[PDB]
């Protein structure tokens, strides 16, 4: 009995860290996308564009 | 690491911003040397008359 307990965690476990890592890698991604649309938010404060640029 | 990444990039762009003023400043600084020597003229001038 105790043993199924433990055998059915390891399966829940096997579950988890599927979609644990399945998030961080778009997570990651997320933070560079945001991090490159704010560098061309900097860019817009550029007092110097003209409207076409 | 995130958030020191974030800062870093930025911080260059804003350099790159401070570039661009220089260059803006630069050109008017350039223009308004001509106004001031064609005003030295006018000057001498209006001395001559």
């Amino acid at each position: 009995q105790a043993q199924a307990q433990n055998s059915q965690y390891a399966l829940a476990r096997t579950f988890a860290t599927q979609k644990v890592s399945l998030e961080e890698s778009v997570l990651s991604q997320v933070t560079t996308a945001i991090q490159t649309a704010q560098e061309k938010i900097v860019y817009a404060g550029n007092g110097t564009l003209s409207d076409d640029d | 690491a995130n958030r020191f990444t974030a800062n870093i990039k930025g911080l260059t762009q804003a350099s790159r911003n401070a570039n661009d003023g220089i260059s803006i400043a630069q050109t008017t600084e350039g223009a308004l040397n001509e106004i001031n020597n064609n005003l030295q003229r006018v000057r001498e001038l209006a001395v001559q008359s």
